[PDB]
RNA sequence: ACUGAACUCCUCACACCCAAUUGGACCAAUCUAUCACCCUAUAGAAGAACUAAUGUUAGUAUAAGUAACAUGAAAACAUUCU
């Protein structure tokens, strides 16, 4: 719902501009469904702030759309199975625990293919310059 | 019935169709390089059996996808709305690229398709018609050709001037149509199954068959028409320009049967000729 | 002006006096203020008039609602739809009895210039008149100067 | 002589939207086979003709730090001469510019 | 009316027009290929080949050189003319100039010509090349080339 | 910045009006809008009408099962209209025949047939109830009310009516509300036939009479491209219709439509209707 | 001054059911305060109305006129935001729905005359605006047949009424 | 003979077709008093109402994309030439 309000308080500064800028100008129709293992902590390090790094796998759905409101990323109805390692940070006085970054292991699986096929440029030339 | 006839070949078409894009879920990106003069290095991310070298040229430009009639896909001629099948290098064919080889040969297929259906749906009802063949003749050859069997109510019936200006009349209705050239790379057993009661498409379907190492065989239809080709065909009818049924030959062993070869000429929007060129090219293509 | 205005022909709503006639007015509203001159007409309507038009037209329910927005207003709505809002700002009671006597009386349609003071869905009885009423026939319809 | 009334924004629309004063449709245009740039028909391709001023300005720099003076024009024919290239039996004789970078495809 | 009327008028009157066409020609001897606009290089270009003509009609020629002196404002060129861009053309008889139309200069818009001396060392114009032979259309006009050959 | 508040105001209620008109709401019913007392506005249906409804009976005509439906998957987180609108529906086909019948006694079956179709059709009974308010007072579960739904809600009205009042009031209703908007319709306005040549030709077998000879009676400019034609249907050299047209062949086929429509006593100048 | 055009890509429609068509995607773009004259600007823009973008860029690629290249430009930028932005798949799919220029903020300048007088020059701005729509561009209006005509004409003979009776 | 008005009649309704001038009935907006507290009322006031002064100021038109204006040539942009 582009709640930023709430986003503000739910993660990170670090991470907002992550979370709100590609998604503008887009309906997104995240939803979630019953994880698969129990969520657990991996571990923690640390004027001074929090962070704790902790290992989910769960199952979530996602749809995103375009301004015309016309599909461009995954299917609403069928689930995908997630795994995430977020990392949380904490100010130390009033902060809270908030999303600040989520790592993607290099050997994590690609993510879902898109729907929309792309032209990629070769490199341009000048008119001294010829291809090779 | 003739349209039963078209209308089951149709459902099986279309049956091949869907159990093809079925047979191939998801979107499976594959990688096509351009590597062509022009543009060179460009890689689309193209959806795997369902892209179309059609759809690369419309992400490289609009002047592509009006003057590109075939692709090279890894060398190989591939028609504008083939699907692609695998990463691959594409390099679009023009008519006026060097060497138009290809591109020419396509052409003529596609006009010698043109044709056929065309004389499918020509005569009355009473006689009836077999498209037995389109013979590969060369573009130097001054005319594509269509071989087909009529009645033997019309065995000595020759068409006049203005039976050919009909046929020509019609061949233009389905320019103005603009129909694309759908292809399928079928099993033979399917290609048999649709053409089971044509016996000229039936055996023409087992030398193909026989001819690639699998049972594969191109199926191409431009609309209600559909018919075996020896190769490539051009994307749409509205390719072609000028077109002319030039003349109906009957070739010399009437006893068997009256193989009788349409002969026409056409040339594309691209290489317009002149009125006089075009009258001495329809002169020579009459013989 | 008629050529600056929109224009409309005679008409009833369904037929309306053909089998009964049914009063096509079927709500009142009257948005009225406590305090306020502007509704001192429409609280002394209220007080001494409104029960009595109730009961001579039950086929309209009547509506005071003790609270406007902006001026006192008397808000008729009809059976085809139409809604009519009258200001009753400033007015006497019996500019306002005669007001609501007028919305009772009235159909729904749109108070425009009516095209003709007629409307009949059957003109002729007799036949339409065509160049060939008055027309004597030929023998063997020969039209002038026909040979045979 | 002054106007006598005010034109109208219905007349002068009428005036400034003639076809005659609307601007044309050009129909020589296309794509040059070689680069695939667009040019006119009967009019050289902009791209490749900046290439080729371009490598024209290069070798008449050269061939001014050759001649290294004005009205030093020499009475001999010149022969221009790429990296990785050496004068032929029919450029004896005439003056070597020597260029920098490789033989461009387009020049033979 | 201008009926038959072979000449431009160019810039301030005719030595002026002259003057121009002294200049540009000058231009194009010693840079063997110049820009400048159509219809200047138009009219010069009559006098660049006029002037081949009469480099070749030699070196001791006296109305060739007097015509050679006018015709070149840098001395150093006449030389040229005469051992170098006559030589080039002996074998030829005429059409020694290339003039074809460039873009339009980005300045006033104005019509613009590339006039070069043929034969030059400079990299080739782009030149514009007939259809392949190979192409559609050509192959049937060789079909019907080689009928015509064959039956007549 | 000129001192006031009125001219500001007014502008305000302007720039309101202006917007209402150029993005009005999403139609919502009657009921959701202030100034609503549904028992009120459905005691006031019948006085209008002029009839003694029982208003139990009215209140359930009112309710359809789908607003019952509706009402219940709302609630998870009442006597539908479905065998008085049956009921209505039996008894005003039924009586709208007799009607007809009585009316016409020339028209065949499959024209009164027609012609009950058409008066207690999806078109004309929506017109009616719209007009009537009956979509005011109609429970559904989505809105506006479809045709269907308002079909139905008006013939669980008239059955409403038949048990509170009787068959006689009730076809009186019926003549009112129904039988009113054939008025100025023509036949085969309302009734769609095809080939009307041939249908008359049927209709003179069963009369035991030969078929119509079609005669042209009178033309106008039969070579330009707006000819008018008169062509005469005669048996026995009696003239029984002519109708015109811009084509000889449409001018038969009008000539059969009037042939028709004085066989079947449908014609324009028929005795009107009695009330 | 008023920025709607700018607004009008910041719309977002609602997702589209399954069995509804595809709405075409909708690019608008604007250059502001372009040194040139409005109604000098109006021809480029009628010019390349209704064209397809690749079509209009080599119309403007080969136009003498300055505002020839601010117009191929802003093309190309909208071109641009279009695949980035907008989800167009095609950069040439797409056509010029709307092309039109008006009036900037302008100033005003002194224009000496000859006798003491003087004249106030205007140094003229202008905005120019397109709106790109994904797909082929739509087929010109076909032009009016005789049969078409004819059809009219009969309509308006058979609408007639007897006017000013029953 | 008919046609033929704003004359006259007919159905209904009525203060509702002269300049200057004069009498009268209303009245927009604003402010104030007191209300209303929703956008009005009763009064008291007054810089109290603009299709017109070659009116003042500002905006933008029309004439008009018109009149008019401007940069000698090539080039290696070194330079040379006229
Ligand atoms: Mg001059
Ligand atoms: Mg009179
Ligand atoms: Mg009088
Ligand atoms: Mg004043
Ligand atoms: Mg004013
Ligand atoms: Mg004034
Ligand atoms: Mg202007
Ligand atoms: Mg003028
Ligand atoms: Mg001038
Ligand atoms: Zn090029």
């Amino acid at each position: 719902n582009s709640d930023h309000d709430r986003l503000h308080t739910l993660v990170t500064e670090h991470c907002f501009p992550d979370m709100t800028w590609d998604i503008k100008y887009k309906t997104v129709r995240w939803s979630f469904v019953e994880s698969l293992e129990p969520s657990h902590v991996v571990q923690v390090r640390c004027n001074v702030y929090g962070q704790i790094t902790v290992r989910m796998h769960t199952r979530q759905t996602l749809a995103i759309y375009d301004r015309f409101g016309r599909l461009m990323y995954g299917q609403e109805d069928v689930p995908k199975d997630v795994l995430e390692y977020v990392v949380f940070e904490k100010q130390l006085p009033y902060g809270s625990w908030r999303m600040h970054t989520k790592i993607v292991p290099p050997w994590a699986p690609p993510k879902q293919p898109i729907l929309k096929t792309v032209m990629i440029p070769g490199p341009q030339l000048k008119p001294e310059e010829e291809y090779e | 019935s003739p349209t039963e006839l078209t209308e089951m070949r149709n459902d099986l078409f279309n049956k091949e169709k869907a159990r093809q894009l079925s047979l191939t879920p998801r979107t499976e990106k594959i990688e096509v390089k351009h590597v062509g003069k022009t543009d060179p290095g460009t890689v689309f991310v193209m959806n795997k059996n369902i892209s179309t070298p059609y759809s690369c040229a419309m992400h490289l430009s609009e002047w592509y996808c009006r003057k590109s009639i075939l692709a090279l896909v890894d060398g190989q001629p591939w028609d504008m709305y083939k699907p692609l099948t695998k990463s691959c290098e594409i390099k679009f064919l023009t008519f006026k690229d060097c060497d138009p080889g290809e591109v020419n040969k396509a052409y003529w297929r596609s006009c010698a398709m043109m044709m056929g259906c065309v004389i499918e749906r020509a005569f009355k009802d009473e006689y009836m018609v077999n498209l037995v063949r389109a013979p590969e003749v060369p573009v130097i050859s001054g005319a594509f050709c269509y071989d087909v069997v009529l009645d033997s109510k019309l065995d000595e019936w020759m068409p006049t001037k203005e039976n050919l200006r009909s046929f020509t009349k019609d061949a233009h209705a389905l320019i103005y149509k603009d129909l694309p050239f759908e292809t399928l790379e079928v099993e033979a057993k399917v290609a048999l199954e649709i053409f089971q009661h044509s016996k000229y498409k039936v055996d023409f379907i087992e030398e193909k068959a026989s001819q690639n190492p699998e049972r594969i065989v191109k199926l191409h239809r431009i609309g209600d028409f559909i018919d075996v080709s020896e190769g490539p065909l051009i994307p749409r009818t509205s390719i072609c320009f000028q077109y002319e049924v030039s003349a109906v030959h009957n070739l010399q062993p009437t006893q068997p049967s009256l193989i009788r070869r349409f002969q026409g000429v056409s040339l594309p929007v691209h290489l317009r000729a002149h009125f006089t060129i075009w009258d001495k090219l329809l002169e020579r293509s009459r013989k | 002006t008629a050529r600056g205005t929109p224009s409309r022909f005679l008409a009833s709503v369904l037929h309306n006096g053909l089998g009964r006639y049914v009063q096509q007015l079927q709500r009142l509203s009257f948005s009225v203020s406590r305090d306020g001159a502007s509704s001192r007409g429409a609280r002394e309507f209220v007080e001494r008039e409104v029960i009595d038009f109730a009961r001579r037209n039950p086929g309209v329910v009547i509506y005071v609602n003790s609270r406007p927005c902006c001026v006192p207003r008397v808000v008729a709505e009809y059976l085809n739809g139409a809604v009519r809002e009258e200001s009753i700002h400033c007015k006497s009671v019996e500019e306002i009895s005669t007001l609501v006597q007028k919305l009772a009386d009235q159909s729904g349609l749109d108070v425009i210039r009516i095209r003709k003071p007629f409307h009949t869905d059957n003109p002729s009885i007799q036949g339409q008149w065509h160049p060939f009423t008055n027309k004597p026939t030929t023998f063997r319809g020969l039209r002038p100067r026909e040979v045979q | 002589a002054a106007p006598k009334n005010r034109r109208t924004i219905e007349v002068n629309r009428c005036r400034r939207r003639n076809p005659q004063k609307l601007i044309k449709v050009k129909n020589n245009i296309d794509v040059c086979p070689e680069c695939g740039h667009l040019k006119q028909k009967h009019v050289l391709c902009a791209y490749c003709y900046e290439k080729v001023c371009k490598e024209t300005a290069e070798i008449r720099r050269q061939i001014g730090k050759q001649e290294g003076g004005p009205f030093k024009a020499p009475t001999i024919e010149t022969v221009v001469l790429y990296t990785g290239e050496t004068p032929s039996e029919q450029d004896q004789g005439k003056r070597i510019i020597e260029r920098d970078r490789k033989r461009p495809s387009w020049f033979t | 009316i201008s009926h038959g009327r072979v000449f431009r008028r160019m810039g301030l009157g005719p030595e002026s027009r002259i003057h121009l066409l002294r200049n540009l020609l000058t231009g194009l001897v010693r840079h063997e290929r110049i820009e400048a606009p159509w219809a200047r290089v138009d009219e010069m270009r009559g006098y660049a080949e006029k002037l081949i003509d009469y480099g070749k009609l030699g070196d001791t020629n006296e109305r060739a050189m007097r015509m050679a002196d006018f015709w070149l404002t840098e001395k150093d060129l006449i030389p040229k003319l005469f051992q170098v861009l006559a030589p080039r053309y002996k074998d030829q008889t005429g059409g020694y100039t290339r003039m074809l139309q460039i873009p339009n200069r980005s300045l006033d818009r104005a019509k613009m010509a590339v006039i070069e001396y043929k034969g030059n060392c400079l990299p080739p114009l782009p030149l514009p090349r007939r259809d392949s032979h190979l192409t559609l259309l050509n192959q049937l006009l060789q079909g019907l080339r080689q009928d015509l050959r064959q039956s007549q | 910045v000129k001192k006031g508040f009125r001219a500001a105001f007014r502008f305000q209620k302007e720039l309101e009006r202006q917007r209402l008109l150029r993005c009005p709401p999403p139609p919502v019913r009657r009921s959701e809008k202030p100034n609503w007392d549904y028992h009120a506005e459905i005691q006031a249906f019948g006085h209008r009408l002029q009839e003694n409804f029982s208003l139990d009976l009215l209140k359930t005509a009112f309710v359809n099962s789908c607003y019952i439906k509706s009402e219940e998957a709302k609630r998870q987180q009442l006597k539908s209209n479905q065998e008085l609108s049956e009921q209505g529906t039996s008894f005003s086909q039924t009586c709208l025949t007799q009607f007809l019948e009585d009316e016409y006694p020339d028209m065949p079956t499959e024209g009164i047939k027609n012609l009950v179709d058409f008066l207690t059709g999806e078109e004309v009974v929506c017109h009616v109830a719209r007009n009537l308010a009956v979509e005011q007072l109609t429970l559904s579960e989505e809105f506006p009310v479809p045709p269907a739904v308002l079909q139905q809600t008006f013939f669980a009205v008239i059955g409403a009516l038949l048990q509170s009042s009787g068959p006689e009031r009730t076809a009186l209703f019926i003549r009112d509300f129904l039988i009113t908007q054939m008025t100025g319709k023509e036949l085969f306005e309302m009734w769609k036939i095809i080939n009307p040549m041939g249908l008359l030709v049927e209709e003179l077998k069963k009369r035991n009479v030969s078929a119509p000879e079609s005669r042209l009676t009178r033309q106008s400019g039969g070579t330009t491209a707006l000819p008018l034609y008169f062509v005469g249907l005669y048996c026995d050299k009696k003239l029984i219709a002519e109708g015109p047209g811009e084509t000889v062949l449409v001018a038969e086929e009008e000539a059969a439509r009037v042939a028709l429509r004085k066989l079947y006593g449908f014609t324009e100048n028929r005795r009107p209707w009695n009330y | 001054i008023s920025r709607k055009w700018e607004k009008k890509n910041k719309i977002v429609y609602p997702p589209q059911l399954p069995g509804e068509p595809r709405r075409p995607a909708e690019i608008y773009h604007c250059r502001r305060q372009i040194k040139y004259s409005k109604d000098k600007m109006w021809y480029l823009a009628k010019l390349i109305r209704g064209m397809s973008i690749d079509q209009a860029l080599a119309q403007l690629e080969f136009n003498d006129k300055k505002g020839a290249k601010i117009i191929k430009e802003v093309l190309l930028e909208a071109q641009d935001m279009a695949v980035r932005d907008h989800n167009v798949e095609f950069r040439s799919n797409l056509y010029i729905a709307e092309s039109t220029s008006g009036r900037g903020q302008c100033l005003k300048r002194i224009r000496y005359h000859g006798r003491g007088r003087f004249g106030i020059m205007e140094k003229v701005y202008c905005h120019y605006f397109v709106k790109l729509v994904e797909g082929p561009p739509p087929p010109p209006e076909p032009p009016k047949t005789a049969v078409a005509h004819a059809k009219e004409y009969i309509q308006q003979l058979r609408s007639r009424t007897i006017v000013h009776t029953l």
